[PDB]
Parts: structure tokens; C-alpha cells; sequence
DNA sequence: TCGATGTATATATCTGACTCGTGCCTGGAGACTAGGGAGTAATCCCCTTGGCGGTTAAAACGCGGGGGACAGCGCGTACGTGCGTTTAAGCGGTGCTAGAGCTGTCTACGACCAATTGAGCGGCCTCGGCACCGGGATTCTGA
DNA sequence: TCAGAATCCCGGTGCCGAGGCCGCTCAATTGGTCGTAGACAGCTCTAGCACCGCTTAAACGCACGTACGCGCTGTCCCCCGCGTTTTAACCGCCAAGGGGATTACTCCCTAGTCTCCAGGCACGAGTCAGATATATACATCGA
């Protein structure tokens, strides 16, 4: 039968996903996570969330994650590797810390 | 099923693909979930503080905008 | 290690490994870890 | 008769509204006459540059309506304009398509 | 309801002026609104700080020019000062 | 003679003689204290002004300063700052 | 008229309150300012100053020196979990760096 | 590419490599390479 | 006179940074980085002192330029 | 005779220069460089620098360079080398910029 | 080097929001007082020369060698990839109510201001932490 | 383990910077108007949350394969560590005037207001890109 080589399918995914602008995380689970975190922070008070606020939060989180993964893969390529590794994320967050953390 | 597991492996893979990542290790997902959790914690705490100062019992999309702007990442398209 | 106020001062934590100081609505600090 | 201060200087952006924002924005005790017109001119020039780049990007895409994707493509492809908006994220803007040469076989 | 003032007519006018046969959708138009507001906030804040540093209580035409010099980079700054000077010169007449 | 320049040197010294009575302070350290106090004051006042403006008000009350403190200080510092400020304002009211 | 008592004396604070109130009005932060805002801000400033000075004095005493110097200030500030974050983007004149040699290089 | 204003729009340059634009009191840009 | 920053000085700065082994090409890169940083800071300071109609650049202008750039500086300023 | 093994003098230098807090760049060359840059920028108009103006600039430059070198060496040790290479500085400037 | 197997672009073909249009308020255009800048002016101080010069502590050049480190070859495992389930997201319509959002309206509150007077600046000045002067020590490396 | 040699401790000296002291002078406290900002009630109506049915994408297993990362050549080369010569930074120093920085002054430009009016804002009406079916040059593994 037919079977693509390992890697030539991920390139198509990269090209497809750098072209579109739709959100990548499922909407409902992200809203549930946001509600849980807000409830845990506010200690039992039920706060209502607008429809637009969840969307804005999801957009910001997705952009931040994409940029962080870009920097992590930059580090991985610097280390003479093509695989993203957990230490790469830690190094990327360390190089742009308290100034860029917030 | 814990909520933080709602961000599944395919979602992180798609985010990495948008980020240019070609190959992904099996231990990336937990670290990414932790980073997302801490970012959400910070932003949501700031937004809830902004809302509570306004004597409101529901948070709006504008309060998230001020929270993100204060944290350092200005956001465009939601009023300011 | 304590101060006059009483906060537990320690050497700075390693935020990059997930360690953080959680703060709630009542400002009660919960020390977190990676 | 009535003559708008925006039309005197040939400015599309308003001058009275900018002056009101400067006065009511608790920026300073007093504001001069030329500050609102200078601000309006600078804002109009920046908006015009953004719109030129966005329109060229939209034309290159075989469209006639400007969208966040076009604004993101135009803003991040100009150096003098990317630096000004370096710390700004644009909703539904995507990313600039690039793949590092090492990955390409 | 309540009036919600925004830079709508002006943005559409500039788009008409510079690209005669195109339009802007709602989301991109709100993005442009936010961009204009952000730039105005930056310039006004820098001008206020410049006025306070020298112990002055007036935002003259000079202060905005120096704020534009400080914030905008390179050619953008040069063209912005040129256009602003042209505009104030035209207004004075 | 010369023009008077205001600084927090005397007050920083007064606070110094309350926690370490036998310890002095240099001049560069005094300048650093002045700069730090001015920076923190500017941060708090700016955040209070922004919070007042976002709510369509024209008054910086103690609530705005309290929220700015809650926003600008991490954790235990924020908690102790709110506690001490509330105690001071309560003592002032009487 | 009777005797005059300073607002710092009334509130039991060492930092000035009239000076902070004047700086709030003259700084163009808002059209009007309340009456408890300067007291609150002065209390916060005094707490922060006391914390910094106490840590600096402890660091100076650990060095058998009875005078606080910018090196002592840097040592006090950079060894705190929260105070480091509050002053993360700040460079202190004549402060040096924390002694930190990582374990990989050590033979 | 040129704008209607007349300035030359250029793609972003590798600032980390030292490439930089020179400004002056005349605000005349000068592309400088690293 | 960018050669005024001597080779041992870069070694001393690296040693204060916990650096144990230095390549031979590091010095030119460090000189370039110092040059660009100085260019930016001096540009902002010169603009600040020009606005005040002054002819001697004071320490306050340098402090304000550094604060605007992102790195606050304590000490100097009185 | 006596000759220390390579490397064991670097650690002593590191400790010696980390314990103390003085400036690590000679005053006159740095002042001349700053004056040259200012003269080139202003294009022919002489500018006078205050006594404290040069000191603050030198302090800021030294602190920035030290922190950047720390980040670059961290990048190298991630890259599994004990030597600070030029590409490490470029990566450090790219990631935090 | 070609067959063809998935395929993601081009080719034609029906449909809901952006740009029209118009009420209609609510926010923009003009004379005139009064404090904030512009221009002026003697004064002193600190900054840059233009030099003094000398001294001594870095800086530069050179040589020997020891350890990084880069290229390269081997093993094994794990993360990529295609195919058969099942599980929770997405869409649409109901509905109920919590809660934003606009209006009325006074009341406590902060701006404004003459008048004192004492806290907080500036200039002086001794003396004691502190840096510097000189004299014995534990840790690294060849034998 | 023994032998150089750099470092820290220890005591004695001279110094200049830092705590008080005195004098003085602006600005903060006391005390009292006077507009008005917003805190409190009241009402409308509008989005937000919970639910019910129906239609479809992640999860878990299974077989290659190629990325990588210690281990040994290997080797080689280049960056320390030390010695010897060079040089220029820096510390006291005369000086002197350009420009900051006074005071310190004296004389001319925007804010608030009342009168008038038009230009953006909100509320209805009409299609271009979104989606649906071919189709079709891409390109890419395996012989």
C-alpha cells in the first residue's frame, strides 16, 4: 500500500496551520478551565463570564503559547537537534524572565 | 477527568505546528499545560481584581484587555 | 527565616520550573512547586 | 460661518475631539493650540501607512476587503512599523509563514 | 442607548482617500480603532512626562514633536515630524 | 543661597533608627533609597490614576490605592501592605 | 486655634502625609484626591522602606560592618523571593552581582 | 516597495547580527550591516 | 575609539558574569553590542537635552533615557 | 617550576571579580567612545557631558554587558559546551529581544 | 527516471452581513481676564580644554602545552504515521432570571483661601568607621 | 603525601565623610465656605446560564525507522598561564571662561462661559465571500 515517509506529513501540517487564523484549542474545554481557575481564585463566589472575554483570553493564550514554542524550537535548533524537548521550554522561559514574564 | 486535561495532545501539536515545530517529544505536553495554567492564573487574577474594584459580579472583555495590557501584552480588536 | 512582619524570606525560586507563589482573593500566600 | 478645525489644516482626523481628549485625559494642566493638530496629523499619517500596506496585502490576496489577517501580514512585514507594534498581538491575525531551512529536505 | 464615540468616519475616509475601491470589515476596523487609541495614549503620555520633567504645565506643539522623535523609529519619525510641521504651518495661516 | 531640593532622606533615616538603632547609612545608599521611594510612589500613583479613569471617576480615594497595591505587589508584600495601610487609615480616621 | 498636630503624627507614620498629598495633586493624576489616599500610600511606602532597610542592615551586620552600602542593598534585594520580582528590571549603582558559579564548571 | 509618502518599506533585519539603522538629528536613516 | 575597550576588559566582564572559557571572536561581537547600546542610549539622551534647550547633557537626561528604554537606574539623580 | 593547570585560574578570577563591586572598564577610553558617538550623532555641534553623566552611562553599560554574558554562557552550557561562542550571544539577544 | 497515489490549488455555481440613507440630539465654533512663559541680566561653578608630569599598574606581545571539541562510526527506542472505535464538542431552539445599565436626588466631601508658625532644608564642623600600612597562614600540582 | 604562593586574619595609623548643631523660611496645619460627585433606590430589558436532541473527531492499539547520544578514535588546534617589554591612566595641579543656574524681573498668550448649529451616532435595508460540487496540475515514494 501507500505510506508517506516520517516527516513529510508534518511539513504539510506546518504549511496548513501557518496559513489559517482559526483557533486551535477546543472552545468549551478552555472555557471550563478558565471558569475553574477563576472560581478557585475567588474562593467560592460564582462570577459570570461574558462571551467576548473568554474569546479574548483564548486568543491571548494561544498567541503566547505559539510564541513560546517558536522560541523553544529556536533553542532546540541551536542545540543541534530537530526535536523539541522539555529543557528547551525551561531555557526559553529563563532567558526572557521577570522582564518578559510580567 | 481533570479540566487541565481538556487541552489535549492534538491541540498542543497544532499549536506547535503553527509555531514551526516539526518533531515533538513525549514530555512536552505536561510542561506546556503547566505554562498555560500559570499564564491563565496570572491573567484571571488580574481580571478578577479589576472587576471586583468596579463592584461588578461579572467580568467583561474590557477588563481582560486592561489585565493583558498591564501584564505587558497589549491586545487589539476587543475595544482597546 | 522571618522578618518583623513575619513573611518567610528564602532565596529566590525558579519560576522556569513551575515554582510560584499562589495568591488568592484574601491574599493568603500558597507556596507552589513544579 | 462654521469652519471645522480639521478641514482648515486639511486633516481627515478630528482636531476638536483630540483637543477634548487631551484636556479631559488629565495629561497636563494646559494644552496649546498646535498640540491637537500635530497629534491629528501624526495619527492620520500612521493610519494612512497602515492602510496602504493593508490594501496592498489585500490586493495580493485577490480580495477587496481588509481583514485582521491582512493587517497582520502588512504590519509584520515592515521593519519600521513592526518595531512600533512589537509588543502588540492582533486577534485572528495568524503568523508569518516561514519554515527554517534545516527542516526542509 | 448611549453614544459610543470612536474613530470610524475618519478611518473610513482615509481608506477611501488612499485606496479608492476597497472596504474594511468590522474586526479589522476595531483593530484600527484600538491601534489609534494606543498610539494616542503613548504620544500623550510621553508629552506629559516631557512637560513635567522640565517643570512646565503646557503641552505645546514642541512637546509633541519631541515625543514623536522619541517614540517613532527612524523614517517614520522623520515623516511624522515633517507632516506635523506642515499641518501646523497650514493651520496657522 | 541655593534652591531647596526635597528628598526622603530624613524619613528614611528615621525609619532606619527604628529597626537597627546602632547602624548608620552612607550617602549613595541614601540616594538609592530616594530613587526607590520615588519609583514606587510613581508606580502606585500611576496605577491609581488609570484605575480611576477606567471607571469614569475623578477622585483617587483609598480604595484606588488599595487596588493598585493589590495589583503591583506580589503575595506577602501585597497582603502586609494592605494590612498596614488599612491600620494606618483606621487610626487616622479617629 | 490650639496646638497643631501633623497628619503623620495623627496616623502614627514616619513618612510625610502632607508631602504625599501635595505630590498627588501637583502630579496631574486625577481631578480630585480623597483624604485617606495619602495616608494609605504613605503607610505602604513606610512598610516597603522598613523592609528594605531591615534586610540591608542584616546583610551589613553579617559582614561585620556598621554602615549600609549599595553592595549591602543589592545583597538584601536579590536574595528575596518577592523583593526581587518587585525590582526585577532595576540596576543598582555599585552593586555587583550575586556570587553564583554553576556546578558543571567545578572540577 | 515605496509608499505614497515616499519612504522605502523593507523587510525586518537580523538585529541580533548587528544590523541596524542609523538615525541622526536630521532623522536621515542609514542602513548599517553586521 | 571603540578599541579603547581592551581585550582584558571584556575578559573581566565575562569573569564577573561567571564565564570560565572565552572564544577568540567574542571581543568583536561584544564591542558591537556595546556600540549599539551606547548609540541608542546616547540618541535618547541627546534628544532629551535638546528639548530642554540646554548644551550640557546632565545625569538626569541619561537616567530618563535609561528609564524610557526599559532599565531603571538607581543612585544618580541628586 | 610552578604552573597551575589551565582553568584553575579562571575560577579564582571569577571569585575575585564577583566579590568586589568596582568598575571594570577604564574611565578615559569609555568617555572618549561616548563622546565620539555623541559627536557623530549630533553632526558637528560640540556637547559637554557632566561628571555624573558619564558614570551613569558606564554603570548601565557594564550591568547590561554582564547580564548578557551570563545569558550567553547559560546558552552555551545548554548547548553542552564550556566555551562562550559568538553564536551564543546572537541567540541570547534574539530570544530576549 | 516513471506510475500513481493523496492533494491542494483553480473552475464554475448559490447564498448572509457592510455600505448605504436618514432622524436628531449633543458636542463643536467665537469675545475677555489672569496667571505662565520669553526675553533679559549680573553671578558663580564645573567642565574642558591646554597643558603641566610622573609613576606605576595595566596592556600588549610572545611561547609552551594541555584539554575541549568537532567529524565520524554503532546500537535501540521512541516518536512519527496510517487504520479501526467511541466520545464529547458544535449547532440550534427555549427559557428563565441575574444583573448590567440608565435616571432621580440629595448629602457628605473635597477644592479654595487668609494666616500662622514650626518642620525641614542649607551651611559648619569634629571624630571615628574605614581604607591602608605591614606581618603569619590552607588551598592546588608536580614527585 | 610534600613544596611553592595567594588568600584572610590581625593589629596600628591617618583620613575624610557622616551625624548633629545652628540658623532660617516657605508650606502645611487650623478653620470655614460652597459647589458638586457620587452613593443610594428604582426601574427596564438584555445577555448569560442550563437544558434538550441531533450530528459528527480524539484515543488507543500496531508496525516500521531514523534521531540521538554515550563510547572510542583522533587529532589537532587554540585558548590558558606565565614571562618580558611598552605605554598610558590616573592622580595632584594652574586656570579660565562657556554655559547651567540661578534669582529675579518684567511684560505678553489659553481656560470658562454663554450663544448658536451641524455632524457623527443609532436604527433600518441590500450582495461578496463562504460554502458546494468538479478537476486538476503537484509531488513523491518505490521499481
Amino acid at each position: 500500500p501507500h505510506r508517506y515517509r516520517p516527516g513529510t506529513v508534518a511539513l504539510r501540517e506546518i504549511r496548513r496551520y501557518q496559513k489559517s487564523t482559526e483557533l486551535l484549542i477546543r472552545r468549551q474545554p478552555f472555557a471550563r478551565v478558565v471558569r475553574e481557575i477563576c472560581l478557585l481564585f475567588t474562593r467560592g463566589v460564582d462570577y459570570r463570564w461574558q462571551a467576548m472575554a473568554l474569546l479574548a483570553l483564548q486568543e491571548a493564550a494561544e498567541a503566547f503559547l505559539v510564541h513560546l514554542l517558536e522560541d523553544a524550537y529556536l533553542c532546540s535548533l541551536h542545540a543541534r537537534r530537530v526535536t523539541l524537548y522539555p529543557k528547551d521550554l525551561q531555557l526559553a522561559r529563563r532567558l526572557r524572565g521577570l522582564q518578559g514574564e510580567g | 477527568r481533570d479540566n487541565i486535561q481538556g487541552i489535549t495532545k492534538p491541540a498542543i501539536r497544532r499549536l506547535a505546528r503553527r509555531g514551526g515545530v516539526k518533531r515533538i517529544s513525549g514530555l512536552i505536553y505536561e510542561e506546556t499545560r503547566g505554562v498555560l495554567k500559570v499564564f491563565l492564573e496570572n491573567v484571571i487574577r488580574d481580571a478578577v481584581t479589576y472587576t471586583e474594584h468596579a463592584k461588578r459580579k461579572t467580568v467583561t472583555a474590557m477588563d481582560v484587555v486592561y489585565a493583558l495590557k498591564r501584564q505587558g501584552r497589549t491586545l487589539y480588536g476587543f475595544g482597546g | 527565616i522571618y522578618t518583623r512582619s513575619g513573611r518567610l524570606v528564602k532565596p529566590p525560586l525558579s519560576f522556569w520550573c513551575g515554582e510560584r507563589e499562589f495568591v488568592d482573593r484574601e491574599l493568603n500566600v500558597t507556596i507552589q512547586k513544579g | 460661518k462654521a469652519k471645522t478645525r480639521s478641514s482648515r489644516a486639511g486633516l481627515q482626523f478630528p482636531v476638536g475631539r483630540v483637543h477634548r481628549l487631551l484636556r479631559k485625559g488629565n495629561y497636563s494642566e494646559r494644552v496649546g493650540a498646535g498640540a491637537p493638530v500635530y497629534l491629528a496629523a501624526v495619527l492620520e499619517y500612521l493610519t494612512a501607512e497602515i492602510l496602504e500596506l493593508a490594501g496592498n496585502a489585500a490586493r495580493d490576496n485577490k480580495k477587496t476587503r481588509i481583514i485582521p489577517r491582512h493587517l497582520q501580514l502588512a504590519i509584520r512585514n515592515d521593519e519600521e512599523l513592526n518595531k512600533l507594534l512589537g509588543r502588540v498581538t492582533i486577534a485572528q491575525g495568524g503568523v508569518l509563514p516561514n519554515i527554517q531551512a534545516v527542516l526542509l529536505p | 442607548r448611549s453614544r459610543k464615540e470612536s474613530y470610524s468616519i475618519y478611518v473610513y475616509k482615509v481608506l477611501k482617500q488612499v485606496h479608492p475601491d476597497t472596504g474594511i470589515s468590522s474586526k479589522a476596523m476595531g483593530i484600527m480603532n484600538s491601534f489609534v487609541n494606543d498610539i494616542f495614549e503613548r504620544i500623550a503620555g510621553e508629552a506629559s512626562r516631557l512637560a513635567h520633567y522640565n517643570k512646565r504645565s503646557t503641552i505645546t506643539s514642541r512637546e509633541i514633536q519631541t515625543a514623536v522623535r522619541l517614540l517613532l523609529p527612524g523614517e517614520l519619525a522623520k515623516h511624522a515630524v515633517s507632516e506635523g510641521t506642515k499641518a501646523v504651518t497650514k493651520y496657522t495661516s
